[PDB]
């Protein structure tokens, strides 16, 4: 109980930290401030400024699903 | 006379701290095995 | 680009004639390597469904007559490279 | 089209038009800079979107962002 | 229910049980060998390992549990190494916040993290032991937090 | 295909008989009076003359795209200068006022057929 | 011409650039503004053809580092000898093998982990080996812990000498690039001088150390009758009692009647029937060949007599018409580029690796090898590994190649560029294939799955069902059973007895026993030939599109490790010649998963195990792979749920380590994904949404904390996939033959 | 205002938004965002020199 709750508390906080982050970070972020203008679930913003692999607000849900899936797992 | 700025780097200082700290736990745990209280 | 496409049977003049002869006896062929092929086909050309893994003549002297075969006719189109 | 849109933080240094393999990006001469130089972008009917342009653009942040548009033939980059 | 672990049925058989099992293998060797030397360091390794485990809590598992309430009769389980570890990372939290608030005013900051300067890391490793009373006085200054630092779009 | 595509026929000339690289690959022959070269599409002709413009000097050259109804065009250059070079011809388009930071927020757009910085 | 042009006093060799850190790069000389400079301090710490231009430079750095590599391996071979020689059971193994386990690391007694001093005899505990030093050791003749130590020694003497000699060779003597360019020569001594006095004189140590040693050994004497290799060239007579040809000298050997050296050297192949080895006369008169084969073979390049060949005047002379120039242009791309030469070297180094391992579970070749399953097993395993790796370090150095050290003018219409004239017919057959492959290897293996789980197991492809015998494969290992008197004239036994005659025990336990091959084992090779083509898809696919594609065609105005080109083209993530080699190291840890996965379960079914009286017959999954390799369910069922279940019962045992390293691998494979799924746009802000609360306790980091960048962040996911993907089956499968064998 | 004033930012979108930083060059010819500022640390871009306007002008005593 103790050790798999923690476990539990671990899986919803990071899915939260996934979901938080990107539907508050979904308006502006300082990577990329303009990403209220590209929607929702645009690609990326290319390789500059170091890289922008999943940049958006669907990395939230993108990530988040895999942590949903590990901790409903 | 510039050995001692590359022993003051970050990766090797990082060996010889965690390398110290390692051996505060292991020498720590010879002399008081099985410390589950205090 | 193939300019020559002359003879093929210089090739079968060229390899059984060179491997009838030697016979070198202690092998699976007690007479030659072409001796041994063409007495063990003759055994079973006339519609014989035999043949199986175990025919050593005919399968071991298939591949290796149609291994310096190939090779042999690959070499005679060799033998018009230098024209 | 991708619409690419060029802003009034261009200042002109051109590595942009130098970045972008496909022409869109051209430099008009601007009055409103110190190079007196700002980067125009007529022809996206070629751009592809590749966002080579923002890799390369040394201002404050991305006086050219680059939306991600129309669909074409020739903006999709496809060869046959 | 959490019984008191030295008398508790389960915990005994896991002695007679680890005891017997390695002892299983302190046969396989002569009086003066060198392994059945370290099977008696082993063996006395484990007498002492279940003995000093008496006044913990095993329950039905024969497994001593422990208890983070703040009892002060489980003060040494838990809350002990906690308020020692506590003071163990706000003596290494102290030190790394100190030196990056030293190396934040040199010449060039970004050598000086490559570069340790041993000198002043070796000031703050050992000056941050009271981080307690002199991180709470320079918190006191109004020095140890910030404000109107970066942020994004809103 | 050249049927429905719109093929890209690179036109230009040189002095020597050097040998640049396709961007389908391999070395070409690079005649050295005159050479026109078809493509597919135009990255790869812009490609090819960041290809030879780098190396050497190849200029007097640009694509005439061949649409396929049959007829050329002429874009690299058009004034006859090189674009990042500034010539006094030159028409810009695609600006706003200000930078992102004035851009409309997309819920003021939100069921209009507008854009996110277009105000 | 030949001569060897040295400069001296090169560098000097102050401790002053160890202080500067990047000083190499003047790209990254600049210091770390980023994080992202301490992983580019890393990835460009050896990008030698990124250092500059200059490949007289270039060349002296790189050669100068071979001998720290040597250093290393001189230290690993020292340190191996020296575990051989305080901490193993090296002296009482050598006095039954077949009893006791072979264990050199012992474990230091810390809270718990003396239980993985596993009592494997000898009187002496430790940790069990799997690399089979003791069967190297027992060929090699090391009697007692005597050798061992001094041949440690020794090993730190040539670890001095290959320090020394970098220092040397970087710094106060290094060649000019003349030295370099003259590759005649060093091919004439690599074959010759190399591997020919190598070949000949570990003949040397074979015919004068191992033929009487093991012939003692075979003979069962203990390890203390033996005398040293010493005694047996003081005198003749200590050999002339175990091998009478040497009583006749080197006479014979000058007379050319080598007929009288049959005692030394012969040509039976087999095992011995007593040992579990192959017979070290057969291994000294093979090393013979080796000799006097290489030695032939190191005098055909001119070098400065004017006898031998060139390698441009053989490479032209190869003007074949459907090439059109021929081969003209690769004697000046494989001396002025070293990453093409790392690419041929690595493809055939690994291919070697590869061919070492099949040759070594069948042919065992050391003393009581086959007899210990774990160091039959791990040999072939670990082999097969780096065997595979290092054709991606093919696949990767011949793009390599491609992007930076591509030249048209030197490379215009030769063998070479004509390839990628038609890249898209090389790649569309390779894609074809690789369909045909996966329907023809997999889809069977659904076939059998649903017509199992359907219940009709009538219309499967067991040998009940609807077989499929390989028919080329059993042929040929039937003309292998007829090569010892028929074609093999002078040999007695066949090439192995995975071929021929009923099998080899030694200890009751099975040596070598002839493996069959019955519609199983077929569609697992028809696995092999498929997930072969798929990384020789990936692979060329990352060399013919590596310098210019059809979707990118400027990529080495990119460069290798560029991570993408962006969202344009409807997105071109990894797309470089790099993550071609990202995606044939997963195809690496696949394509040999189930390569080891069919050996170590069908050698578990149709080789391995006991024989118990009259001679009878006993393996360890008993027979149990052609009724159940067909599936997948028997295949996952009855190899990795049943074989797993010696690795997961392991606790409170020595085996409980490998049941550390399997979760623990599990662990480093699951977190893998973290890397390869997400990317750095999203973990850039989150890292700077903990940037924020260290900005508002002033614990602001000066080197500036990035996220890594893309092509870090899914190098480390291969590298997590792998390490973790590796272990697991490294843990599962030590843990799975040392619970048994 | 001049040349190393050490100037505070208000502008959402700048790197170092709330973050002074020191002025190098400003323009009196009516350029819209003359004032070249740039900073200790680092954006995305790997560039600490950007420049700005006059209503991000922000200085400190
Ligand atoms: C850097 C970490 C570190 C530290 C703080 C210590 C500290 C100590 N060691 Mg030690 N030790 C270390 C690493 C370390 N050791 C390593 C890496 C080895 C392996 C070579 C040893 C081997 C070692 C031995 C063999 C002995 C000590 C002993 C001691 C104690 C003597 C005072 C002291 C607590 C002595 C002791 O008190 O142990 C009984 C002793 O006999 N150490
Ligand atoms: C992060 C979670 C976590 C926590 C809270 C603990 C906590 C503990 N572990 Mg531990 N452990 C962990 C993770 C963790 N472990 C992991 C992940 C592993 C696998 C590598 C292990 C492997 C492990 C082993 C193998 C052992 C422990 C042991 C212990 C106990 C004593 C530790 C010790 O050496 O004290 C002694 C050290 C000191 C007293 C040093 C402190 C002195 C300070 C520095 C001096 C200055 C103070 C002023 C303690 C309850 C030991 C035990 O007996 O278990 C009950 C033990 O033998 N752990
Ligand atoms: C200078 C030392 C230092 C200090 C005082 C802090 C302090 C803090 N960090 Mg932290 N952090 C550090 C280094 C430091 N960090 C390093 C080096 C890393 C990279 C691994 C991180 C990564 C990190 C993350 C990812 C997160 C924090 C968070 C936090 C906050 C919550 C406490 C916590 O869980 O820490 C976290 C502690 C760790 C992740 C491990 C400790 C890091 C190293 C191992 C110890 C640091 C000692 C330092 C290297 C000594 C160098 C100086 C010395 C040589 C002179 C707190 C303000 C969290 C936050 O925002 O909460 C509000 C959060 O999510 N930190
Ligand atoms: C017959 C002479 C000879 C021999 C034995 C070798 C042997 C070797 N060369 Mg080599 N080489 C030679 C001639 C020779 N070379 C010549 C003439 C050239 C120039 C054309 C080169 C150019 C060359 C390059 C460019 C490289 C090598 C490398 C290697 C090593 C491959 C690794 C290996 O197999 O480890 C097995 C290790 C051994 C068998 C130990 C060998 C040590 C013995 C004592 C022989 C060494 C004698 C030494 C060369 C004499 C120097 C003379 C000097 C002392 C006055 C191997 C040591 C590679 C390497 O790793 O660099 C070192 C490498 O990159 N060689
Ligand atoms: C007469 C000398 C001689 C002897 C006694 C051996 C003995 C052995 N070799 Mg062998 N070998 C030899 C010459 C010899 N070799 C030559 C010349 C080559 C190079 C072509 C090889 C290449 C070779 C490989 C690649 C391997 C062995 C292996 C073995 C061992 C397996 C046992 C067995 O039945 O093999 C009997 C050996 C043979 C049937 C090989 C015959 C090779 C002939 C002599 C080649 C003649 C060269 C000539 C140019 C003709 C080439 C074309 C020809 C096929 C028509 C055994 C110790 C295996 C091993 O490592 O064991 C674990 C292994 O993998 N050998
Ligand atoms: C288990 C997961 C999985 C599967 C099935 C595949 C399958 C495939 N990958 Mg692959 N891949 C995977 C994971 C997987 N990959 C992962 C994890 C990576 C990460 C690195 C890659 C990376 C990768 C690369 C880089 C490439 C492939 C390629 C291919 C294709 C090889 C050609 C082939 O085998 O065709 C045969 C197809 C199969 C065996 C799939 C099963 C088909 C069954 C047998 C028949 C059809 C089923 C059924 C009848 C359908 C009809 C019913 C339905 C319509 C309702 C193949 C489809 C290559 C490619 O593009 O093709 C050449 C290629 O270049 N893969
Ligand atoms: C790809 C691998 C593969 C193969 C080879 C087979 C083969 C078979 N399956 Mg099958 N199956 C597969 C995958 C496969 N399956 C998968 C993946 C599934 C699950 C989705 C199933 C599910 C399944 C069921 C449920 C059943 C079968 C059954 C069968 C059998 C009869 C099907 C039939 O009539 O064939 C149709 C064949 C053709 C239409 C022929 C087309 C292919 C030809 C040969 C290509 C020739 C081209 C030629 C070479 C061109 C060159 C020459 C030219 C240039 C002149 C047959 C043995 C049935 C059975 O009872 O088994 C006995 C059955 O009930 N299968
Ligand atoms: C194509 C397959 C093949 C292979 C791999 C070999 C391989 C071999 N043969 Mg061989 N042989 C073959 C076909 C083959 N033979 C055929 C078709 C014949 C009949 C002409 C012979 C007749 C033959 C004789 C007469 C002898 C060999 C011998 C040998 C061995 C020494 C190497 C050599 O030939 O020189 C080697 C293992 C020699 C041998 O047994 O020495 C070990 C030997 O004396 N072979
Ligand atoms: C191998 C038989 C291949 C016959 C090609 C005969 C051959 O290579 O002749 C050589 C020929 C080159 O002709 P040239 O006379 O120019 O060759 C001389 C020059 O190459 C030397 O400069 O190459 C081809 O025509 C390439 C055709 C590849 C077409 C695909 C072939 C690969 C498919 C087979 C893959 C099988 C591998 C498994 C083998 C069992
Ligand atoms: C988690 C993650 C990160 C974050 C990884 C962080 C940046 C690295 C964390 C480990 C480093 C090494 C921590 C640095 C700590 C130093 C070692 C100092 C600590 C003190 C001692 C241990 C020496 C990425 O940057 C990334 C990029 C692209 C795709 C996926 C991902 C990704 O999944
Ligand atoms: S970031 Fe992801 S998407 Fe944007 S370019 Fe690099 S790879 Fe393609
Ligand atoms: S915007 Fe950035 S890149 Fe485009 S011109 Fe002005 S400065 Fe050069
Ligand atoms: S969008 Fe792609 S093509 Fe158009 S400019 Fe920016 S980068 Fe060059």
């Amino acid at each position: 109980d103790f050790l798999v709750h923690h476990a539990i508390a671990l899986g919803l906080h990071t899915t939260t930290l996934i979901l938080v982050k990107g539907a508050l970070d979904a308006r502006g972020s300082k990577l990329m401030p303009d990403k209220k203008d590209f929607g929702y679930s645009f690609p990326c913003d290319g390789p500059g400024r170091g890289g922008t692999c999943d940049i958006s607000a669907w990395d939230a849900f993108y990530l988040a699903m895999f942590w949903m899936l590990n901790t409903i797992g | 006379m510039n050995l001692k700025k590359y022993l003051s780097t970050a990766p090797v200082v990082a060996t010889l701290w965690l390398f110290l700290t390692a051996g505060i736990l292991i020498e720590l745990n010879r002399f008081f095995p099985d410390s589950l209280f205090y | 680009y193939p300019l020559n496409p002359a003879v093929i049977f210089i090739a079968l003049i060229g390899w059984s004639a060179v491997a009838a002869i030697p016979s070198n006896i202690p092998v699976l062929g007690g007479t030659g390597l072409t001796q041994a092929f063409l007495a063990s086909i003759q055994r079973l050309l006339a519609q014989y469904p035999t043949g199986p893994k175990l025919d050593d003549p005919f399968w071991f002297y298939l591949i290796v007559y149609h291994v310096g075969l190939f090779a042999l006719l690959i070499f005679g189109q060799i033998g018009y490279a230098g024209y | 089209a991708h619409t690419v849109k060029i802003y009034d933080n261009c200042i002109g240094c051109t590595q942009c038009v130098r970045a972008c393999p496909l022409d869109v990006l051209e430099m008009v001469p601007w009055d409103g800079c110190k190079a007196g130089q700002m980067a125009s972008a007529p022809r996206t009917e070629d751009c592809v979107g590749c966002k080579r342009c923002e890799t390369a653009c040394p201002t404050d942040f991305l006086s050219i962002r680059v939306y991600l548009g129309g669909e074409t033939t020739r903006s999709m980059g496809l060869a046959y | 229910v959490l019984t008191p672990c030295q008398q508790s049925e389960a915990f005994h058989k896991r002695e007679i049980n680890e005891v017997r099992t390695l002892e299983n293998r302190q046969a396989n060797y002569e009086a003066n060998s060198p392994s059945y030397l370290a099977l008696q360091s082993q063996i006395d390794q484990v007498h002492k390992r279940f003995d000093k485990y008496g006044t913990l809590l095993c329950g039905q598992d024969g497994l001593p549990h422990l208890i983070t309430d703040g009892d002060w009769r489980h003060a040494r389980e838990f809350t002990i190494p906690a308020l020692l570890f506590l003071y163990i990372t706000g003596w290494i939290g102290w030190v790394g916040r100190s030196y990056l608030k030293y190396t934040k005013e040199t010449k060039n900051p970004t050598e000086q993290e490559i570069i340790l300067d041993v000198p002043m890391a070796l000031k703050y490793m050992l000056s941050g032991f009271l981080w307690p009373l002199s991180a709470w006085q320079e918190y006191r200054s109004g020095q140890l937090l910030a404000k109107e630092d970066e942020i994004t779009v809103s | 295909c050249a049927e429905t595509e719109e093929k890209y026929a690179m036109t230009w000339s040189s002095d020597q008989q050097h040998i640049f690289e396709m961007p389908t690959g391999g070395a070409a022959v690079m005649n050295s009076g005159d050479n026109l070269l078809y493509l597919a599409r135009k990255e790869q002709a812009l490609a090819l003359a960041t290809q030879l413009r780098t190396q050497f000097k190849i200029q007097d050259y640009k694509i005439y795209r061949i649409f396929p109804s049959g007829e050329v065009q002429y874009l690299h250059p058009k004034d006859g200068v090189l674009p990042y070079q500034v010539n006094k011809g030159r028409e810009q388009v695609g600006r706003v006022k200000s930078t992102i930071g004035k851009n409309v927020n997309p819920a003021q757009v939100k069921f209009t057929s507008k854009a996110t910085y277009d105000r | 011409q030949v001569k060897v042009v040295v400069d001296r006093d090169v560098v000097p060799t102050s401790f002053e650039k160890w202080a500067k850190p990047g000083h190499f790069s003047r790209s990254l000389a600049k210091g770390p503004k980023t994080t992202t400079w301490i992983w580019n301090l890393h990835a460009d710490a050896h990008d030698f053809d990124s250092h500059t231009s200059s490949l007289e430079e270039v060349s002296r750095k790189i050669f100068s580092a071979h001998f720290g590599q040597l250093a290393i391996i001189f230290i690993w071979l020292s340190g191996m000898y020296f575990h051989g020689a305080r901490f193993s059971n090296y002296v009482a193994w050598l006095s039954n093998p077949t009893g006791i386990k072979p264990s050199a690391q012992v474990v230091w007694p810390i809270v718990g982990q003396q239980i993985l001093n596993a009592d494997v005899g000898g009187g002496m505990q430790g940790i069990q080996i799997t690399s089979g030093l003791f069967q190297l050791w027992r060929a090699s003749g090391i009697v007692n812990e005597l050798q061992l130590y001094v041949t440690a020694l020794g090993g730190l003497g040539m670890a001095g000498l290959m320090i020394f000699a970098g220092w040397f060779h970087y710094h106060k003597a290094a060649p000019k690039l003349e030295w370099f360019q003259n590759v005649e020569s060093m091919l004439n001594h690599h074959l010759a001088g190399l591997l020919g006095l190598g070949s000949l004189s570990w003949a040397g140590h074979q015919i004068h150390v191992s033929l009487p040693i093991n012939k003692l050994l075979d003979a069962g004497v203990a390890p203390s009758s033996i005398p040293l290799p010493h005694e047996f060239i003081l005198n003749r007579n200590l050999m002339a009692e175990l091998y009478p040809s040497f009583q006749q000298g080197l006479v014979p050997f000058f007379t050319l009647n080598w007929k009288q050296y049959s005692d030394i050297l012969t040509f039976k192949g087999g095992l011995s029937p007593v040992t579990g080895g192959l017979w070290l006369t057969d291994v000294a008169h093979h090393h013979l060949a080796i000799a006097v084969l290489f030695l032939v073979a190191g005098h055909m390049y001119r070098t400065n007599w004017g006898i031998g060949h060139s390698i441009k005047q053989i490479l032209e002379a190869h003007k074949g018409p459907l090439t059109g120039e021929g081969h003209k242009g690769l004697y000046e791309i494989l001396t002025t580029s070293w990453h093409a030469n790392l690419a041929i070297n690595l493809a055939m180094l690994g291919s070697l690796s590869i061919i070492v391992a099949h040759h070594m579970y069948a042919m065992p070749p050391y003393p009581y090898l086959a007899t210990d399953y774990p160091t039959q097993l791990s040999l072939f395993t670990h082999h097969m590994w780096i065997g595979g790796f290092c054709i991606v370090g093919a696949g990767a150095h011949a793009a390599i190649y491609m992007v930076r050290d591509y030249s048209p003018t030197v490379n215009f219409n030769n063998v070479l560029d004509r390839m990628i004239r038609h890249r898209d017919a090389i790649i569309s057959h390779l894609n074809w294939v690789c369909i045909f492959l996966g329907m023809h290897s997999f889809g069977l293996y659904i076939h059998n799955d649903t017509m199992r789980a359907l219940g009709r197991a009538q219309d499967m492809f067991s040998d009940t069902a609807i077989q499929l015998q390989p028919v080329f494969a059993q042929w040929i290992q039937q003309i292998h059973t007829l090569a010892p008197g028929n074609t093999a004239v002078n040999a007695l036994a066949t090439a192995s007895y995975a071929f021929g005659a009923d099998t080899v025990t030694v200890g009751s336990k099975i040596a070598m026993m002839p493996i069959k091959l019955g519609t199983a084992d077929f569609m697992v090779h028809h696995i092999h030939a498929f997930t072969i083509h798929v990384t020789t898809l990936i692979l060329l696919k990352g060399v013919l599109y590596a310098r210019n594609s059809r979707l990118i065609p400027d990529k080495a105005n990119l460069g290798f490790r560029f991570p993408c080109d962006g969202p344009g083209r409807g997105g071109t993530c990894q797309v470089s010649a790099w993550d071609h080699v990202f995606l044939g190291l997963f195809w690496m840890y696949n394509a040999l998963s189930i390569v080891i996965f069919h050996f170590s379960w069908k050698m578990q079914s149709d080789v391995w195990g006991t024989v118990t009286s009259n001679g009878a017959i006993s393996h360890i999954t008993g027979g149990n792979f052609a009724q159940s390799a067909i599936t997948i369910n028997g295949w996952l069922r009855d190899f990795l749920w049943a074989q797993a279940s010696q690795v997961i019962q392991s606790y409170g045992s020595s085996l409980s380590a490998y049941g550390l390293m399997f979760l623990g691998a599990h662990f480093v494979w699951a977190f893998s994904l973290m890397f390869l799924f997400s990317g750095r746009g999203y973990w850039q802000e989150l890292i700077e949404s903990i940037v924020w609360a260290h900005n508002k306790l002033k614990v602001a980091p000066a080197i500036a904390p990035r996220a890594l960048s893309i092509t870090q962040g899914r190098a480390v996911g291969v590298a997590h996939y792998l390490l973790g993907g590796i272990a697991t089956t490294w843990a599962f499968f030590l843990a799975r033959i040392i619970a048994v064998g | 205002i001049k040349k190393g004033s050490l100037v505070k930012i208000l502008r959402p979108e700048s790197f170092w938004y709330n973050e002074v930083g020191t002025v190098v060059n400003v323009e009196t010819s009516k350029v819209l965002y003359p004032v070249l500022v740039r900073f200790d640390k680092v954006n995305y871009s790997g560039l600490n020199s950007t420049n700005f306007s006059l209503d991000e002008l922000v200085e400190i005593k």
